[PDB]
């Protein structure tokens, strides 16, 4: 998707599943014997994530405009956003949808809870 | 006018220091709502 | 499963637990008044019956004035689902009638049901023991706002403490000026035909009878409401010690999980 930026074009690139991304590096990691840090997964799992992200970026004018759009895509056990993978992906992203599954059968589809969903570019990147 | 009001009148008047229950017969809160086909005009107070 | 959720989940529910016990304290110990209240008005009830007996009073041969007696006031049982099916149950055969309801819990089922015949309601009255001045006060509204002079029959709709423990819906008749003076055994007692006797009893015993209505309706409620919250404090109790063991299974389960990690990171 970055050559779309490099060129001018519009890419939009979607991670599923980001959590099962982290499972698996923590396998490489704890069978090259790493040391394990917390839930067992490795001590960089952060920068695992925060290299990944950082990469879908607008580019400026003088580059060619180009950007690309990352929508990253998490699972979380039993409605734990607590969790530890989780909120790291969190402070990284600069939105969140966060789906519920109460929602989701009471009849609200996609289940999206305005609470805890935010958009922080807001109006900026909206139709006026 | 009403005859129950010439007579809660009077009963204000007995209110004249060891007066216990008493004071809570002494005065309420109501509040009276009209109605219509439900909607309803303004609710005003005793 | 959450660290803090299944504490600050036993802790809405730790403080409800006292709650509904506090307000069940609340409830029993205005009781007295209640029981007392409730003499005072059926023996003043006697006195102010009486009359209509040895006079033998009863309804002429659409209209009818139907008065709902109960409170704001919720968590107190099937007080306002019961009596206000009571009701409803008997203006099926009489739809032709206006409803005043004192009370906005009872306005609920009369508002889904019959919604155009409620002509007047009374706001924030159930919370305290009745008094005259504000039955008075609400008869004069009805006599006023209502013209129920012009009602052929007048129903109060109240509830009626039979046992400590149940509750029972019930029905009084309120007899306008014209039903009173034209009583079969009415010249039975000496009245100076002047006066206006006849007009000053019914404007009367329509403030009265209400609050004898009332009397025994918030009666009847508040030992209604003391059953509806021992068995509250009960419910809440299988929760605070339901929930308390499922805290300690995530408590243990915390401390091990968090020290796992450890050890394992540890061997190296």
């Amino acid at each position: 998707g970055e050559w779309f930026r490099d060129n001018g074009k519009h890419a939009l690139i979607v991670y599923d599943d980001l959590s099962k991304q982290a499972v698996a590096y923590r396998q490489l990691s704890l069978l090259l014997r790493r040391p394990p840090g917390r839930e067992a997964y490795p001590g960089d799992v952060f920068y695992l994530h925060s290299r990944l992200l950082e990469r879908a970026a607008k580019l400026s004018e003088k580059e060619g405009s180009g950007s690309l759009t990352a929508l990253p895509v998490i699972e979380t056990q039993g409605g734990d956003v607590s969790a530890y993978i989780p909120t790291n992906v969190i402070s990284i992203t600069d939105g969140q949808i966060f789906l519920e599954a109460e929602l989701f059968y009471k009849g609200i589809r996609p289940a999206i809870n305005v609470g805890l969903s935010v958009s922080r570019v807001g109006s900026a990147a909206q139709v006026k | 006018i009403s005859y129950a009001a010439y007579l809660n009148v009077a009963a204000q008047a007995i209110r004249s220091e060891l007066q216990t229950s008493v004071l809570n017969r002494s005065q309420t809160d109501a509040f009276y709502t009209q109605y219509k086909n439900a909607s309803e005009p303004t609710p005003i107070t005793k | 499963a959450t660290l803090k959720e299944v504490e600050m989940r036993l802790k809405s529910i730790k403080n409800i637990e006292k709650i509904t016990k506090t307000m069940k304290i609340v409830a029993s110990t205005r009781l007295s008044k209640a029981e007392k209240a409730k003499i005072s008005a059926k023996k003043m009830d006697e006195a102010e019956q009486l009359f209509y007996k040895n006079a033998e009073t009863k309804n002429l041969d659409p209209k009818e004035l139907i008065v709902a007696i109960t409170s704001d006031k919720g968590l107190c049982g099937s007080i306002h689902s019961q009596l206000a099916k009571a009701v409803r149950r008997h203006l099926n055969d009489q739809p032709n009638a206006d409803i005043v309801t004192i009370g906005d819990k009872i306005k609920m089922q009369l508002l889904r049901t019959h919604p155009n015949n409620i002509k007047l309601s009374i706001n924030g009255i159930g919370k305290d023991a009745p008094t005259f001045q504000e039955s008075a006060l609400i008869a004069d509204k009805l006599l006023s706002v209502m013209k129920a002079g012009t009602y052929p029959k007048i129903s109060i709709f109240y509830n009626d403490p039979v046992s400590s423990l149940s509750f029972e819906p019930s029905e009084k008749p309120i007899f306008n000026a014209k039903t009173i003076e034209q009583s079969p055994s009415f010249g039975k007692f000496e009245i100076d035909t002047d006066a206006n006797v006849p007009r000053d009893l019914f404007e009367y015993t329509l403030a009265n009878q209400m609050l004898t209505a009332m009397a025994q309706g918030y009666a009847a409620e508040i030992s209604a409401r003391r059953n509806a919250m021992d068995n509250a404090s009960k419910n809440a109790g299988d929760m605070i010690n339901r929930y308390s063991i499922l805290y300690n299974r995530t408590r243990q389960a915390v401390i091990t999980n968090e020290l796992v990690d450890i050890i394992t990171g540890a061997s190296s």
